[PDB]
This record gives C-alpha cells, structure tokens and sequence, in this order.
C-alpha cells in the first residue's frame, strides 16, 4: 500500500 | 567570495600564455596566469574546461590552494578548481584527481572568509557529483570543519551569501541514495540542518529542506531519525509558506515520511499536514498537485482512524476533485488514493466515498491509454462493490456505473488485451451486472 | 518565487 519515490 | 582582476591584461589570456605564466618560478607571474585562468573560467559562455584540463593545469592550481603566504593565489585557484569542479563527473575526477580534497579541507579553517567560502562551494560541487565522491569529502574528514563554521549564536550575524552556500553544500552531502549518506555523518549533520530549517533566509530554508527530504527518502529507519529530531511540525509550517521554494521541498519531505509506518504517518497528521491540502490539493502548480494526491494516497493506505482523519477534514470532495479534472499523472495518483482509501477503510467510510460523487469521475478515467491507472480503477470498484454487497446494495451500485456510463466502459475493456485487465473486467461483469 | 526543481548538482561560480 504505502508506495515509496 | 567573489573578485577583480588585475584586469586588462588578464582577460582572455590564451591557454599557452597561462601556462606560460603559471611554469615562472614567479609568484607573482603565477598569481597572475592564475587569476587570467579563472577568468576563462568564470565567463558567461562555455568556459575552456578541457583545455585547461589538457594543459595539466590542475595540479599546479591544487599546490597554489596551500600557499598560506599569498591568499590571493589560494583564492584565484580555489575559484579556478570550483569551476572545473562545477562539469562532468570527467572534469570533476580530474578535480579529484589532483589531490583537491584534502587541500579544500584544509582551506575551511582560512581566516579569510571569500577563500573559506571558495573551499565549501568546490566541496559542494564535488560531493554534488554523487555518492562515491560524495563519500569520499566525508571520510576525508569535511563535516566537522563545515558544521564548525555554522557555530555561531544566532545564523543572522553571517554573511547571507556565504549562509546559503554552507547550506546549499551540506544539502548536498545528505544527497543521493545508492547508497545513502553514512548513518553516523547523517546524525552529525540533523542538528545543524534542524537550525538551519528555523532560518529566516528563503534560499537557506529551501536547501533545508531538500536536505531533509533526501534524508527522508529511503528506508523506514531513516525516515526516524529524521521524525526523531522533532521536525515534523515546522515542515508542516514550511508547508504553508508563500514562496513556492519552499513549499516543494517541504511537501516533498512531507510526502516521503508517510510512506513509513503508520506511527511516522500519524507525526504528520498531529501537526497538522491535512489542513493545508485543500489548498495544494487545488494548487495552480501542477507539480504540487500531483505530489500532494501522492501524499493523500500514501496517508489513505494507512489506518482507518486515519481516513477517518482524511474524511474528517473534508478532503474527500477533494479527491474527487481532482480525480475529476488535472493533469493525467496527478489524475493517476488520485486513483491510487481511492484505490487505497476502499482497500482499508470501513463500509461506512466507502459509502461516504460514492456519496461524495466518487463513482462517474472514476469510470470516466477508464477510458484511458494507461493499463496502470485501470488495474487500479477496476480494482478500486471491485473494493466498492464489496462493500455493498455487505449492504445489499449490489444493485443500486450497478445501476449507478450503467448510468454513468461505466458498463460500457467496462465490457469493452473486457475485451481488452492485458490477462490482469480483462479478468478483473470479466469478473465484475458476470458477478454483479447482467 | 522560483519553483520546481531541486537544486543544482553543481554550480559554477561567474562572479
């Protein structure tokens, strides 16, 4: 879920 | 740490002539030859690196840095190396190359602020080139020379420019990720960068920012000792600024630190972050906007007491906003918030969802040339539908998406050519329409 | 105001 750059 | 010259005859020298000069057994002929080389170096259009290169000038430049008799030579050659420095990663080896590191260190501590200054620009360009060279300014030992020079009661009584250089070449030090900076240089540095982000200076506080946003960026572990140092709640200030400068860094810090856990996600949301997006979410920068969606998509992934937190502020018809009408990418990060948001949030809070006029914006995005952003609408609606069909409201739903024009939009991906694509179509189709 | 970009890599001095 929490996506990163 | 700017200059002069000596100036009629010093402006464009040719090459030959500066070599000439700098193989005197003149000090003074030196001097002169390498101020007429900065000179080369510092015009406005494509400056002679490479003949200067070719010259094998640089180790000649590189022994004048430790000529403590004549500051004005230390000077003229730091300012040379700075701008040779200042190329490609070739040019910047070169730089490397003739042992400048150590001497550049070595030259923080001169007593003359312009030559000190000229040492942190070229260190700054140096480490700028990447994490090798950047590696290597610290473990020649460049940190507590540079963090000495900011140990001073209050920031103000410096010299602006040479403020904003300090910053600029400390931003840089905490740059680049494979790999990151050393843990141990990163703890050395967060307090100074902690003050330097409670400066006055737009341009101080800007490269402040992108330090700790580079900080940020990475694994869980270095977003905490980031949060650790209490900053969460003065880049939600930074946030808020006027300048845009500021705010990009800011948001962009912002936004690395709630794609850890949701503890470091909860540190924002305490000091206040979703208050200011109904203002970035709607923001005239496209490039604000798209990474603002990005950070509510990263914040709707969390816990339901946080999306909770999201509806609370009323930031929903925001996303539905946006969803509607922006640029295609900030488009694509709204559906990834929405997609998210079905994925962990509570029945009720996915009703509120379509209440809010979630369901046309997202079936008129289906159409597009993006496989990505359809995987994450179908999927999305699958989510919705899941939550009515704990209501029994499947059908309601299916009128809804038929009206807008969804079900036409969905049997002809169907057909579609992507297996995760026409599945996902398939699927919905035959399990809650016709 | 300015905006978009992070800063420059690199910066060479012209004055």
């Amino acid at each position: 879920k929490k996506r990163k750059v | 740490m700017a200059d002069i010259g000596s100036n009629q005859g010093t402006v464009n020298w040719s090459v030959e002539d500066i070599v000439k000069g700098i193989n005197s057994n003149n000090l003074e002929s030196q001097l002169q030859a390498t101020q007429a080389a900065r000179k080369l170096l510092s015009r406005e259009k494509q400056p002679p690196i490479d003949n200067i290169i070719r010259a094998g000038l640089i180790p000649k430049f590189v022994s004048f840095l430790g000529k403590t008799d004549c500051s004005p030579i230390q000077f003229e050659s730091a300012w040379a190396l700075t701008n040779i420095a200042s190329g490609t990663s070739e040019q910047t080896k070169a730089v490397v190359d003739g042992g400048a590191i150590p001497a550049f260190i070595s030259l923080l501590a001169s007593p003359h602020a312009h030559i000190s200054e000229q040492a942190v620009w070229a260190l700054g360009n140096i480490a700028g080139d990447g994490s090798a060279f950047r590696d290597l300014v610290i473990k020649h030992g460049a940190i507590d020379p540079l963090l000495a020079l900011l140990a001073v009661p209050d920031l103000s009584t410096l010299a602006c420019g040479y403020l904003r250089n300090l910053t600029w070449t400390l931003s840089n030090l905490c740059r680049n990720k494979n790999p990151a900076p050393p843990l141990d240089a990163v703890e050395q540095i967060l307090p100074t960068l902690v003050r330097l982000l409670h400066h006055n200076d737009p341009e101080v506080l800007a490269d402040s920012c992108w330090a700790i946003s580079y900080l940020t960026d990475g694994p869980n572990e270095r977003i905490e000792m980031v949060v650790k140092k209490g900053v969460v709640p003065q880049l939600v200030k930074l946030l808020g600024a006027t300048e845009l400068p500021i705010v990009t860094p800011a948001l962009r810090a912002i936004g690395n630190i709630v794609t850890g856990t949701d503890e470091q996600t909860q540190k924002v949301i305490d000091a206040g972050a979703l208050a200011v997006f109904p203002s970035l979410l709607t923001n005239p920068k496209t490039n604000i906007q798209k990474e603002a969606t990005w950070t509510m998509s990263n914040i709707t992934a969390g816990r339901q007491d946080q999306i909770q937190q999201v509806v609370n502020h009323g930031l929903v018809p925001f996303l539905v906003g946006v969803l509607s009408k922006a640029d295609f990418k900030t488009q694509k990060e709204a559906a990834w918030a929405i997609t998210n948001y079905t994925s962990g949030g509570t029945v009720e809070q996915i009703v509120y969802l379509v209440h809010c006029g979630i369901i046309e914006p997202l079936m008129n995005l289906l159409s597009a040339k993006d496989t990505k952003i359809i995987q994450v609408i179908l999927d999305a609606i699958s989510n919705i539908f899941q939550a009515a069909e704990k209501l029994g409201e499947t059908e309601k739903l299916s009128i809804m998406i038929e009206e807008c024009g969804g079900l036409d939009k969905i049997e002809a991906l169907q057909r579609h050519e992507n297996e995760s694509v026409y599945k996902a179509s398939l699927n919905l189709i035959e399990k809650y329409f016709s």
